[PDB]
Order: C-alpha cells, then structure tokens, then sequence
RNA sequence: GCCUGUUUACCAAAAACAUCACCUCUAGCAUCACCAGUAUUAGAGGCACCGCCUUCCUUAAAUAGGGAUGGCUCCACGAGGGUUCAGCUGUCUCUUACUUUUAACCAGUGAAAUUGACCUGCCCGUGAAGAGGCGGGCAUAACACAGCAAGACGAGAAGACCCUAUGGAGCUUUAAUUUAUUAAUGCAAACACCUGCAUUAAAAAUUUCGGUUGGGGCGACCUCGGAGCAGAACCCAACCUCCGAGCAGUACAUGCUAAGACUUCACCAGUCAAAGCGAACCUCAAUUGAUCCAAUAACUUGACCAACGGAACAAGUUACCCUAGGGAUAACAGCGCAAUCCUAUUCUAGAGUCCAUAUCAACAAUAGGGUUUACGACCUCGAUGUUGGAUCAGGACAUCCCGAUGGUGCAGCCGCUAUUAAAGGUUCGUUUGUUCAACGAUUAAAGUCCUACGUGAUCUGAGUUCAGACCGGAGUAAUCCAGGUCGGUUUCUAUCUACUUUAAUUCCUCCCUGUACGAAAGGACAAGAGAAAUAAGGCCUACUUCACAAAGCGCCUUCCCCCGUAAAUGAUAUCAUCUCAACUUAGUAUUAUACCCACACACCCAAGAACAGGGUU
RNA sequence: ACCCCUAUACCUUCUGCAUAAUGAAUUAACUAGAAAUAACUUUGCAAGGAGAGCCAAAGCUAAGACCCCCGAAACCAGACGAGCUACCUAAGAACAGCUAAAAGAGCACACCCGUCUAUGUAGCAAAAUAGUGGGAAGAUUUAUAGGUAGAGGCGACAAACCUACCGAGCCUGGUGAUAGCUGGUUGUCCAAGAUAGAAUCUUAGUUCAACUUUAAAUUUGCCCACAGAACCCAAAUCCCCUUGUAAAUUUAACUGUUAGUCCAAAGAGGAACAGCUCUUUGGACACUAGGAAAAAACCUUGUAGAGAGAGUAAAAAAUUUAACA
C-alpha cells in the first residue's frame, strides 16, 4: 500500500480528480455528441451476403415470405427492441454475389440491396414496426404466453411517413401504381433487365404483403392464441372488431 | 562540470623509444588484444559501465579476445583505464580445427596450440 | 525587487540535423531569429521556422548573402561593406529523394 | 517572523497621505493662499482644447469658438508686445466635448491641462529648431511641440516604456505618419541622466517635464500614488533624480541654447531648489555657465488666463485657483551661456 | 481602592466585582414576573460615599522610598502593593545541643510509577553532531548494607513554548449567505384579530478566514515574455541579476479546406504548414482566462475569475482554548562556522620633547581561540521552561595577588612592560530579579573564561512564562502588546553508573634600619623574630552553648622543590661565545619522610545505622 | 563454561539512528486487504455466445486473480441531571464573653472563610494537616423541601458554577463520524526494482508525466567516422555509418516512487562561513564486503553456497630550520 499519505491511508480522491486543477473531463466544453441518443432509431444491419449465406444454410426459407420473424428464428440477426432496435435494415454488402430469389420485407433498405434484390427476381418492401410490435415480432411466442390479444401494428411516426409512403423506398404504405416505375429505373440505372416475377411460379409467394396494421401474415389484431389446445380466438363483439381494424 | 574525457590523438602515437620498450613494431602490427579488466566500474560513469559491458569485460581477470580496429579502439579509448591491453601473440599460428580443443593463453600473452602439461 | 522572468526556454533549435530523411511539411528547425535561413525546397513560417516543402534529405551549407531590394535595412548594410567584402549565412537545403513521378503503362489500346 | 506587534500604524489611503504631507507643506509654503490651492486641487480640473495643427485646425477652432471657448494663446499674443489651446472664460465650469477623429483621419483636438502649454510657449521653438524632450511623455507638451515648427527633429526620451507607448499611441491618433516617418520624431526609452554622455552640446531646445509628485493626480489618483508608503523611498530621492536629469538636458543643450525645467508640483524643493542645484552642479562638477531667463513678462501676458504665485524667486509657478483650475505648473527658462 | 462585603470550588482574594451617592436612557400602565406595584414608581446602564472648584531629605553607600463637566480632595477602613523608626529575635555572621517524628535493625503484613535485553566501568576520539556498549588506551575476583544525586539527554500528561492541518471550537464584526423566528408597518383577504405576500429592523443561524516570502515591521509577490546565471542540440532553480506585457496599428479572402510536423518537459492549451477550392495579380517578445452558467434567431459576446488551471457567493480574534502531528519548523541548550569578537606575531607609519621596537600604535599581512553579537536548521517538541541567587565546585592559563627572572623613559619607593609559574587564594555591604553596573568600606588580589551561558530527580522562584486585573498605546470590537505594576500549584520512595576518611598560604609589626639608594623629600632588599587571619587536622583544661558527653565563639599542631634565566671553561669559527657542542654552578623530584601493620555465648563501650571494631583480670 | 579473535539489540520514522528519536517487563490468547471497470490465464461454444434481458467487425459464456486496523477534538437529535455548586421561593435555626450602645461598630469563642508559611504531592485528602490569619448581629452562617436545564440556566463578570475533567454538562443514538495526521499492518523462498518535471486554497496530499514491474508484438536500441548544428557579441553536447554488442520501440495492465544525503566539477546567494541554501554533469549512499581508527556519501569491489587452498585490489605520513668580518 505504499508509505503514508492518501493511498496507504485508503483516502486517495475520487477518480477523475486531478488534485484540485480543473479536471480533464471538466475543462472540456459540452457538445451534443450523445443528445437523444436513447431516442435515435437503430436497425441492425443485414447483408446480403448474410442473407445468401443463410438461404443456403437453409436457416432462412426463401420460398415462403422473409421477415422480421423468419430472420430471428433463423437467428440471421439478433434484435433488442428495449435497446431502441427499430427493426432490420438491407445493407448492400455482398450485393454482387447474391443469387437467391426471395420475398424479403425489412424496416430500412439501401438502393443497392432493392436493385440486388429486384434484379434476381425478389421482391423488398420497408416495413415500419413500433418498439411494442417489433418486439413481439422479434419474440412472439412469449407475447402469446403473455395472454393478450394481438395487437394493431402502429403507424411510422411522422417523421417516417415520408420514407414508408415513398415507392421508391419500396415502402409498404407507397403507392402500388408507382413499384412497376421504380423498379424500372433501378434496372435502367444498374444495368440489369428488370424480370416479369408475374410469371414466376412463387409470384403469389412473391406479392404477399401484410396488412400495415398487421403484425403477422395470417393473424389478425385482436386474435387470441391459445398455444396450449392449438387454437385461435376471435372476439365477435362489434366495437372490438371495429376497434382491431381501425 | 564532469564530461566524456575527449582524448587528444598525440597520445595515441606512438615513439621509437616507446617501440623499443614494449617490443612491438609499427609495421605489421598485431591482429587481436587481449583485453583485462583489472578495475572496477564502480565509482565511473555508466557510459564506462555501459562500454564495458559491450566490451564483454564483466568479470575481471579474464580475457578477452578483440579484433585490432579503430572501432574496438576507441571504445578501449574510452575505458582504457580500466583495462590492461596486450597483443595476442601466435607462436604456431591461429589454432586449427585439429587443436583447438588443446590451446591455452599463456600469461605471456600466446595462445599455445598444444598444451601437453609435461615438463619440457 | 525583480520580477517575471520564469518563462520557459521555447524547446527551439534544430529538429532535423544533416542527414536525416525528412517528409513534405517536417519542421526542420525552429528559431527565435534568423540563425538558419531557408535553402533549396524549404519554406518559412510566420515565426521564421523551417519546415521541408519536399521529401528528402537536409544539408546545412555556407552560401553569399544577397537579400531582397525591398528589405531596406540589409542592402543599407551591404552598402557600408568594402569592396572586396561578402555575406555569408548557413542555409538548409532539403535534396529530393525521389523522382516527382513516373509514366505507366495504363492501356494497350 | 513577527505577528502579533504593539501598535499598527493606521492604513491610510495614498490620496490622504498626500494631502497631510500637502497640507504640512505648503500650508507653510503659501500661507493665506493654501486654503484656496486645496480647494482647487480637491475640485475638478479645467481643461483646455488645443487644436491639432495638422487637422482642419481653422473648422475645429471655429467649432471651439461657437461653444465659446476663446484661444488663450491668440489673446496673449494679441498683447505679447504658432499654437492655439482654447479655453472657457474665468469661472466658467463647461467641458470641452471629447475630441472625436476629423476628416483627415487625426484628432481634432487634444484635451489637456492649459498650464501645461505654456512651459511650451515660453521655450520659445524657433522655426526650424532641433529639440529635446528629456523626459516628457504623458503627451501634452509633446504633441504641442510637434504641432510647433521644429522642423529640424525632436527627440523625445522616456524611461517608462509604458508613457513611451502612450506617446507613441497619441502620434499615431494625432501627428500624420508623413510628418513622423522621418527622423523629424525619435521617440526613445533610455534614461535622461545617461542623456548628457549620449548627446552634448546638441539641442538648442530641450524640455525636462522631470517626474514630480504631481500634486493633482496624487490627490486624486489612489493608483501608483507617489505618497504611498512602499515608495517612500522613491519619493526621498525624487529632488535628486530630478537635479541629475535637468543636468543632463543642461548637458545636451548646445551653448547658447534655451532648456525649460517643468514640475506638475508646488514643492518649493522640487522646483526651485531643484533649479539651483542643477545650475550649481553644473557650473562645479561640469564647469558650464547657465543664465536663468526672466519670465515676469510671460507672467503678466498670460495672467489673465492663469493665476500665478507672485512670490517666487525663479522661473514661473501657475497655482490652481477655482476661477482658473488649471495648474499646478512650474516652468523655469534657462539659457546656457557657455 | 471611599468604607462592610463579592470573586476564579482545585495555582491569582486583588488595585477586579459589588457598594450607598450621583448620572444617563426607557415606560402613562393592571389580574402569573415587573406588581396584587403606578413617575418621589418600575426596568436597562454608567460611575463609584461624602466635600471642593471650574535638585533636596532619608543610608556610609539608595536602579528603592518621600518632596520640590472633568480634575482635585486619604476622614475612616485594607490578610492589597511599597518605604520606614525602635524593639525583637538562629534570617544571618555561623552554626551547635537536646526531644519527638522520620530513620536504621528485629517480627508481622505488604504497594506504585518504572522496566527491549543486559554479563550495566574511566579517559580521549568518533558518531543522527556530548557513548557503559563504536576505535585507541587505562582499569578490572565475587558479591551485600547505608548514604549521594554528576550521568543513564532519568520517571511521571503522545509535557510547557513555536509551527503545520484546505483539523475543531469560543468570541467580535462595516467577512459571505439568509430572515426561517419575532417587532413594526404597507398591500391583499375578511369585514381590531387571523391568513398570504412584500419592506424595514431586532435578533440570531451556517460557514470561512488562500499560498510563498519578511524576526526590530507598518510589507512584497502570485499570470505571460526577453537577456545572464545556463558560453556550443534541448532542458534547466533562486525567499538571484536586469528589463518588460496585460495593448496598439493595418486589413476586411485577417475566407474555406488540408498532407506533414513542432510543442514550454504531463494533460489542457499553444505553434508552423505543402497541396486544393475560392480570391487577388496582418506585425513583434509577451499583450492574456478553461468548464459550467448567462445574453443571442444565429453568428457570436461576457470576470483586473490578476490568488491569472479560475471554490458562484465567506473577514478578524483566542493567553479561555481543544485535537492530530512536527525536531520536516522556531526560542533555551547542544552541534557546525568565525562575518563580528578576542589574543599573538610580521611591517615599521606615527606617537613617546630627540628615539620605530621603555611604552603605545595607523594602514595592512599571517596565524591561534570558540568566551560576544549573528548565521545554519543537524539531535531532542511520545513531561527537561529560562535568567539570577544558594550549595558544591572540576578544569584552562590568555596571571588579579603571592614566587623566580629580562628590559625600562629601573637612583630608592612606587610603577610600566615581557618570560616562567595554575600549589594556594582571589571580601563584605546599599539600590536593583538582575547577572553586569553605580556607590560605601576593605584587600596582597578582589583575574578572564569553559564546564548543557557547570550544577534546579540538591534548593529557591525575585524578573520572565497560562489563566485574574489595572496604566499607556493599537484595534469598530473581540482582543492585542519585545512597554510599566499587583498576584500566581516547582512532583519523584534511586533500578544502574560514578562517588562517599588521598609537607599550608598570606598580611602586618619589629630587627637589618630612617641602613643601601638619594641632594633632599622619601625609602629598600635578603636573613631573623613576634603577632595575627584564613585553610587542613584534632581536643574539651579552662570560657561559652551546656553538662557523666556533643559543640564553638574556645584551645592545640601545621614541615620540601620546581628552572624564566645569571654566570665559569671552550670549539665549530684557534679572538669571542652560558653549550638544541662536549661540559662546570646557581640545580633541585627519584616529595623526604611520617601513619598502618598480631591470619582464628553474653555484657559494656569514648566503636557503631546494620555489620564490623575495642574492653571483660 | 569463561579466558582468545569477530561482532554498534529490534520495530517504526527518516537523507541518514546503538543512537542520548518512538514502541516494547514478559508469557498465553485475540488483534488488522473486504471490490467493480478493463485486462491476463484456463475451459466451453463460435459468426455467433449466453438458461429471455446483454454483447458481438472473433466474439461470447464461466471461473481464477485485485484494493486493511486502531485513534481525535468535534457536529446534530432525544433523554437525564439544581441531594455538588450559582441564584431564588416557603417556612425554620445559630451567633459565648468583653467593650460600646441601637452600629452592614471594635476585641474575641462557636460558626463561616481560606492571607502567609511549612508538611503533603499515588498524600489522611482526586485540594488535606499544623500554625498564622479575615469576618464573626449581618449584604452573616446554616438544616429542610421546592424552582430555574444546555444553540439553556444562574452569575455582587471570575468566561464563575451547573454532581471531582464547562469558551459550554452528562448519557444514549446518527457512529465503525471524519482525519492529506500518528501508530500498527502476522508463513517460507527466489527474482526485477529508486527519484528529469508540470498543475494544484498547493508544496505533510493528489492527477499527469518521468522512473519501475509484468505479459505480448516486431525491429532495430546503445556505443558511435566523416560530414553537419549563428551571428550578435571551456569541459563538452546533439546528429551519426562502421564496430562491439543485445537490447530497443510499440501494445495491454498496474501499482509504487515523486520532504533526499554527501563527494568531484561548473556556477548563483551568503562572508571566495557553515555538516549553509539553490541549478547543472557524474559518482556513491539509501544494497555486499575490504580499507581510511570508530565511519551512510572518500578509496578498492561487487550477483550472492561450502572449503581448515591460492593470487591480488585499495591500504602505514612527512618533515627541525638563523654565528661571522
Ligand atoms: N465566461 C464568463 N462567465 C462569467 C462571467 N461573469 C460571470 N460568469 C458566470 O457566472 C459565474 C460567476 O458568478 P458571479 O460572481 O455571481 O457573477 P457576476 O456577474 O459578478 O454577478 P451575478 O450576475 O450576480 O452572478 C462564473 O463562474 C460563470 O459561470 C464572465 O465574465 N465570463
Ligand atoms: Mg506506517
Ligand atoms: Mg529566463
Ligand atoms: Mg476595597
Ligand atoms: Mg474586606
Ligand atoms: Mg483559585
Ligand atoms: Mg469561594
Ligand atoms: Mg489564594
Ligand atoms: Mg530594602
Ligand atoms: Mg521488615
Ligand atoms: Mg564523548
Ligand atoms: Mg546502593
Ligand atoms: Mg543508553
Ligand atoms: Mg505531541
Ligand atoms: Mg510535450
Ligand atoms: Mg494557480
Ligand atoms: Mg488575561
Ligand atoms: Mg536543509
Ligand atoms: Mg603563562
Ligand atoms: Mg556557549
Ligand atoms: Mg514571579
Ligand atoms: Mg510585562
Ligand atoms: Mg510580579
Ligand atoms: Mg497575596
Ligand atoms: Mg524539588
Ligand atoms: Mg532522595
Ligand atoms: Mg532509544
Ligand atoms: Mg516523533
Ligand atoms: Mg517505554
Ligand atoms: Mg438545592
Ligand atoms: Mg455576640
Ligand atoms: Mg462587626
Ligand atoms: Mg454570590
Ligand atoms: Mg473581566
Ligand atoms: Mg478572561
Ligand atoms: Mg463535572
Ligand atoms: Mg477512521
Ligand atoms: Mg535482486
Ligand atoms: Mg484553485
């Protein structure tokens, strides 16, 4: 312990002192480095050459529809909604070695990862998930044990409706009318030509698409799971059901 | 204040009559010192610590064998008072790969190669 | 009754001695005034330090003195030389290690 | 060290200090006058505007004039059988507005104490006369020679480098660079006592504004007040200073030429005696003859503006009066004989 | 100080507090004090009754004592503080005798502080600087018993005193922050009281009182820069030597960007800058200030935050003090040093009527000492105040006297000066703490020093040091003071070392002798005799205190040198020469002797603490 | 056995202690290093790890490993205390004798007090004894019960007293207060290991740097030949291929040391004093041994054991002086 003074005594300042000039960490102006940052939206990225990577593994089935859902029970990428996880964003690494035909719908997505995606006759959509719905997407099994019904997938804030509503984004409140144009330019623009996916024999795989304000495919707001009898509940009353669809 | 000591080269050259008392001739001059440390570095500066160190003259009493260059010599310059210097001399020439497991350095100053430990 | 005089000596003098490979911008010496005026490829700062405007090696030499017209204070003091007498001062010059560049094959067209 | 003493002198303000030693002094010094020397000294300070010669000298004095203030040099010389300093008439309490830069780019006018011109105006700057100022660098009496015709230069010596750089600040406000670039102005910060080795036999005009207690500004100023304890001993040694440096400016005056010892201070001792030690010190050590100048004739043109003490024996002595508020000024001519 | 009284229970009993009397201020009044009162009353306070106005003496000697609205005025009183006549007395000169206690031995009972271990010596030197333990010498069988207090920097309180702590606490304030609380008012609310909000006071509450320097002051400094110290890459302190700055001027591309480097020894901060965009075709020493926080739409701006790496806002005093520490830091002391101080030589300047050197002595030079005033901060701050005095003294000689010599401005006597000599001695009184000093009277002399400015476990506490209180002064006050004064707790049973029975000196008187010397006036040595005094050692026949004995004030005995020089003979050097030449005298220490000398129960004793010793015929 | 030669107890605090600096009589028992961050080692699994959350650009999970004891004066809250003492309330008691007469009178008992001296000083006594002394009909002394309580009381103010220690009582609790200060900090053995400075209400401390330790990475580290580094107005140093060498830099983690001494040299201050105070270069000391007498700093010498072998290192002071014509 040494010989004397505050350190053999135990008693040394605390840490960051720098006995009695104005600390280092002090003396140091305040900047907006980390302002909201317990507010700023986070995605965690998934590559495209991740994503080929587990489409040939088989943890991720391509010939049904990919989602927030499929990619966490593939365990292709790990979300932390409590940790302002908003979702997954297509990063376009591994762009120019993908292959896989894939119905793939994400929160974020770069031009590139759609152009890939679209030129090997997939189709993206960003979909929009609030923290309560992103977590039981992430983790529905515990949602159903929780023992409540499913509940309305909320709306981007407003901030977020510009990208959701802009087809170019390929968001999943655009436009339809405006995907065949967009698609189109991304083709003209990276060269590749755009394939007919209506001809595709998964085209009805393919242009699946959850309702906005549905969590999973075949669920509805307000259903009811009963894991433990195999079995779903529907309410019947009219103010719930007018309730769920709003 | 205390500094290296700079040498001045006129004690470097050597006299006929300093030739005539050490027996060593300026032409064909010896190859290798035999260098001993008869002093301690204690009480010197670490710069002489330091070269004898890289001298290799740790131990006292013992010899070492260093080539005859201007190198060598001015580090010996340096601890020179600490150090006895003679030439290596050769009576039967470096030693072979025959003998060199029996040579030995006489306190003369020549390595012997052979060392019968008989009476001549 | 004497007061100040704690300043701090300012650490100038030469960083880059004869010899040392130096890069584009080195400081090679700083200098409270004109000790060493600047040779061939090196540029003076506002506080008269010599910083190496190429990449290579310093070399400190002797060269005649001729300052510019303008500074007045100098030719006034040339001026007052002899005839036979000529100014001298210690420059630093920074040779060029290598060739500003070589012409690549590209394409064969 | 020892703490805890008998008795402490009481802590006194510099401006009280200054006004017992004035008080026990010049009480005796004036008599019936000190009351009203006091009150004029303890009561504001009137000024005088001397116009910038360089700048549009006539439209300021016209200026001057419409705030009716008169030049007191033009009424002197009116009845003395190139300055002008205007200044409010006796009694009159109005200020002079702040000087503000004119078309030219230099002041208009200077605000300075009047008393202060006339050590100036008696040196008496001939047209084109190489001059001396061997410690004189508040300003003031400075720019008033430069605006003089001493065409043939002026040196102006300081010890203080801080009055130098004051001097060098109101130069470069007022006096235009083309009159200051050549060697028509050398400002200088070295002492005036070495000055008689460094020139002799020089100057025909020299000017020796010696430091002095500067009554008005110890009593008003507590700030470096001469009276403060800590320079007790400077204050002890300010009449030997003083000698040494009208010394040196007698030194530097060439035979024949005109010197002017100034003292913004009343004291008897370091004004007169300061005088006649120089003169003796002169004639002895050096062997050079001085004649004081009789400067009654000075006195009666300017009294209509300043207030003179009639009683002194040599040189001219301006008192502060609350008519006239502008002194203290005592300024003695001397002219080397030899 | 009017007086009687009161006070720090346990260091101060007083001049301090109170006190009648006098004076100042406040209050016009009732149902719990004041007060069951009412301005001749009550409360708070000052001051102190009453009354009145406006160089000489003492001593012989004297730092003692006395006299030549406020201010005077001592009648009385006082365990107050000084001075004093006379008497008194063991206070003392100068101590003695006896009784009791204590004490020592025998018997019973039986602690305390203390203690690293001890097989526990002296001298010199050394050393964390004053050693039983180390070095060199010397000494040295073993143990008890009784005394002593020089040492164990002795034992007792993490002594006294001083300094430090971003330790406390008490007190005062024009230190900072408050007015929570009361008392007033004002505005609201209600229709004076209550509540809310303001303002002003009283009263308090919380907290702080920076740092480096300076002992004889009345403060200086704290940040930045240049120069020497620091000569030549860099770096380099100072309670070192000097000098400066807290800006100004220009310009408005003094715009934006960016490789690479420097950097005040950290960081923070501070510097330079190629290329490029865009344009044209800053200077020099320092010239300053972080974060937070304020103002601002933004760009930006803001502390002489100068204690200048900057607590957002806090001073004094403490002796009424406290705690934690410090020999890292003071004063006594020790220890270094020798500036200062003292002593001695060299030189001869000059004095000495002439004459350097009888004697004194300038400028200076060389040595020696460690007695002064300082400087240093090395031991001791985990119970040692200090100065004087008492007691006992050990030691040096640089000698005050006594002894022996040389010189002399040495006729003799007085002297002056120098060499040698430390065996012995070197007084008593007045003032005053006082060492010192002055004064009185003496002496042969009334020596200079060291010894922890010797010694305080041997004593005293008179000055000085804490608590109390006055005068003078500083301070707003609390308080303070190198000043004056009155008072003020001085413990220790001894474990160890050490020690506890070891041929005198001087003055005066006479003789020589009013002799030598001298002109006289004066006036000697040597030798001898007589008287004393002190010192040592004994004793009680007287006297005295007293009484089968112990004592002094009484009586008795006290005995040899020492050497500095003056000479004879005589060479080196045929004279001469006293001879670190041989040699001959004054010249002797090699104290001369004296004392002591027997190995062998009980009672008494002039022997004794015990033990021991002597007698018992 | 002693005699002979060698040997200056220990701990702590120090530049340096046998030190005449602290602690210790001694025996037994008890008595003092508690932990995150990030690292390192060892596993598991692995672009995933983990038994939800969390992390992830080889990570992740788990474990191992790492941070003392005693001591203040103090502050605040709530209780308990006026059987002592300060003052007061109720209702009581005492005051011989003499003198003077109606007395805050005089002398002097009881009584109260405590001026001075001596003793005592762990005592008879945590304030006493003997003598001496002040008051002793008053503002006196005193028995009984009651009252005033601590940022308070009471006080003829002495900062007096309030249950032996009041500039603010005592007890309990907050409380294991805090302490940059003192002291202490307990098995064996080996190894590396000592001071450039800056800032600081800071100089008794701490943060950074410097030094030091450990582990890891790769590559030059030291010594150093020329050449080279200023004008104004010495010793040396810097840079530095060879050469002799084997260390250096970087990365990761972390303490500790930053109140030093003397000697040689160059200086500054002092007085060309100090075992005096500062800066610089080097040495030694804080580390073994030999020598200089004893000996931290001078000289010799170091890397460690046994030997009843040997060669050496440094290492012992020198000097004696005046004739003359
Ligand atoms: N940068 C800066 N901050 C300041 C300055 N003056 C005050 N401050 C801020 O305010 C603090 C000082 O507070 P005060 O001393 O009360 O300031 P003040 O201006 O004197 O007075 P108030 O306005 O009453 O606070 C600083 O520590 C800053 O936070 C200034 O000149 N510059
Ligand atoms: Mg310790
Ligand atoms: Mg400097
Ligand atoms: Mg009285
Ligand atoms: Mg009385
Ligand atoms: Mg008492
Ligand atoms: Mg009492
Ligand atoms: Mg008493
Ligand atoms: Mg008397
Ligand atoms: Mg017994
Ligand atoms: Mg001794
Ligand atoms: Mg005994
Ligand atoms: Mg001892
Ligand atoms: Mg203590
Ligand atoms: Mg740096
Ligand atoms: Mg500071
Ligand atoms: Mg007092
Ligand atoms: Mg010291
Ligand atoms: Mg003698
Ligand atoms: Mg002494
Ligand atoms: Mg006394
Ligand atoms: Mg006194
Ligand atoms: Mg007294
Ligand atoms: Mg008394
Ligand atoms: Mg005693
Ligand atoms: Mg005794
Ligand atoms: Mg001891
Ligand atoms: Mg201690
Ligand atoms: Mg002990
Ligand atoms: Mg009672
Ligand atoms: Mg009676
Ligand atoms: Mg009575
Ligand atoms: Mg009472
Ligand atoms: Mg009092
Ligand atoms: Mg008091
Ligand atoms: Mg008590
Ligand atoms: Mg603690
Ligand atoms: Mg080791
Ligand atoms: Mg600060």
């Amino acid at each position: 312990r040494g010989h004397k003074g505050e350190r053999q005594r135990g008693t040394r300042p605390r840490l960051g002192f720098e006995g009695g000039q104005t600390p280092f960490y002090i003396r140091i102006p305040k900047y907006g480095f980390n302002e909201g940052h317990s507010f700023r939206r986070q995605y965690k990225p998934l590559s495209l050459n991740r994503l080929q990577y587990l489409i040939d593994l088989g943890r991720v089935d391509p010939s049904q529809p990919i989602d927030l859902t499929q990619l966490v029970n593939g365990r292709g990428v790990t979300i932390q909604p409590l940790k302002r996880d908003y979702g997954v964003q297509l990063v376009e690494e591994g762009a120019d070695t993908f292959t896989a035909k894939v119905n793939i719908e994400v929160q974020l997505a770069s031009e590139l990862a759609i152009a890939a995606i679209e030129k090997n006759g997939g189709v993206v959509t960003t979909a929009f998930y609030d923290p309560r719905s992103l977590d039981i997407v992430c983790k529905p099994v515990p949602f159903f044990l929780r023992g409540q019904p499913i509940p309305k997938r909320m709306l981007p804030p407003e901030e977020l409706v510009p990208y959701y509503t802009d087809a170019k984004n390929r968001g999943y409140l655009a436009d339809p009318a405006k995907f065949p144009e967009a698609r189109l330019e991304l083709a003209r623009k990276y060269g590749y030509i755009l394939p007919d996916i209506t001809k595709d024999e998964l085209f009805k795989m393919l242009c699946t698409r959850k309702d906005p304000r549905q969590i999973f495919f075949g669920l509805a707001p307000g259903w009811v799971v009963n894991m433990a009898d195999k079995k779903i509940l529907k309410p019947t009353d009219e103010n719930l059901l007018k309730y769920y669809t709003s | 204040k205390f500094t290296r000591s700079r040498i001045p080269e006129k004690v470097f050259q050597a006299s006929p009559e300093d030739h005539e008392k050490y027996g060593g001739d300026p032409q064909n001059p010896h190859k290798l010192h035999i260098v001993t440390r008869i002093k301690s570095t204690r009480r010197r500066p670490y710069w002489e610590k330091d070269i004898i160190k890289m001298l290799g003259l740790e131990k006292a009493h013992t010899p070492q064998v260093h080539k005859n260059i201007p190198s060598v010599n001015a580090k010996l310059k340096v601890v020179k008072h600490l150090i006895r210097i003679k030439p290596l001399k050769l009576p039967q020439g470096l030693p072979a790969e025959e003998n060199m497991s029996n040579t030995c350095l006489k306190s003369t100053g020549e390595l012997v190669v052979q060392w019968h430990l008989k009476p001549v | 009754k004497n007061l100040g005089g704690k300043s701090s000596g300012r650490r100038q003098g030469i960083k880059k001695m004869e010899g040392h490979y130096v890069h584009a911008g080195n400081i090679i010496a700083t200098q409270r005034h004109f000790r060493w005026h600047p040779g061939a490829h090196v540029g003076v700062g506002k506080n008269k330090c010599l910083y190496a405007l190429e990449e290579g090696i310093v070399r400190y030499t002797k060269e005649v003195y001729v300052p510019h017209p303008r500074n007045t204070e100098a030719v006034d003091l040339i001026t007052r030389l002899p005839k036979g007498a000529v100014l001298y001062k210690t420059f630093v010059h920074v040779v060029p290690a290598k060739p500003e560049g070589t012409f690549k094959l590209v394409a064969m067209l | 060290y020892k703490k805890k003493w008998a008795a402490t002198e009481p802590k006194f303000p510099a401006v009280r200090l200054a006004l017992q030693n004035f008080d026990m002094t010049y009480s005796v010094q004036f008599g019936d006058l000190w009351p009203s020397i006091r009150v004029s000294l303890l009561s504001e300070q009137k000024y005088g505007a001397l116009v910038n010669n360089f700048a549009a000298w006539d439209h300021v004095s016209a200026k001057l004039e419409q705030l009716s203030a008169k030049d007191f040099v033009n009424e002197a010389i009116s009845h003395w059988e190139n300055l002008r300093c205007f200044t409010f008439d006796r009694g009159d309490i109005s200020r002079f507005p702040p000087a503000r830069p004119g078309s030219l780019g230099v002041m208009e006018y200077y605000l300075m104490d009047a008393a202060s011109l006339l050590p100036v105006l008696a040196l008496g700057l001939q047209p084109g006369d190489i001059v001396l100022d061997l410690c004189a660098a508040p300003g003031g009496k400075t720019l008033a020679l430069l605006q003089t015709g001493c065409c043939r230069n002026l040196a102006a010596n300081d010890l203080s480098p801080s009055r130098i750089a004051r001097l060098q600040k109101i130069l470069h406000s007022y006096v235009p660079e083309e009159i200051r670039d050549g060697n028509q102005v050398r400002v200088t910060s070295w002492d005036g006592r070495k000055w008689g080795e460094l020139e002799g036999d020089t100057y025909d005009r020299v000017l020796v504004d010696v430091p002095c207690t500067t009554d008005r500004h110890s009593l008003h100023e507590e700030e470096n007040n001469i009276f403060k304890r800590s320079r007790k001993k400077e204050r002890q040694i300010l009449p030997v200073l003083q000698v040494q440096l009208l010394a040196a400016g007698l030194l530097a005056t060439k035979p024949g030429g005109h010197v002017v010892y100034s003292t913004c201070s009343l004291s008897h001792l370091q004004n007169e005696y300061v005088v006649q030690g120089a003169i003796e010190l002169l004639a002895n050590q050096y062997s050079i003859q001085v004649q004081v100048e009789d400067l009654t004739h000075f006195r009666r043109v300017f009294m209509d503006t300043f207030c003179f003490f009639s009683s002194c024996q040599v040189g001219e002595l301006v008192i502060p009066n609350l008519m006239a508020n502008f002194g203290p000024m005592y300024f003695c001519k001397m002219r080397r004989l030899t």
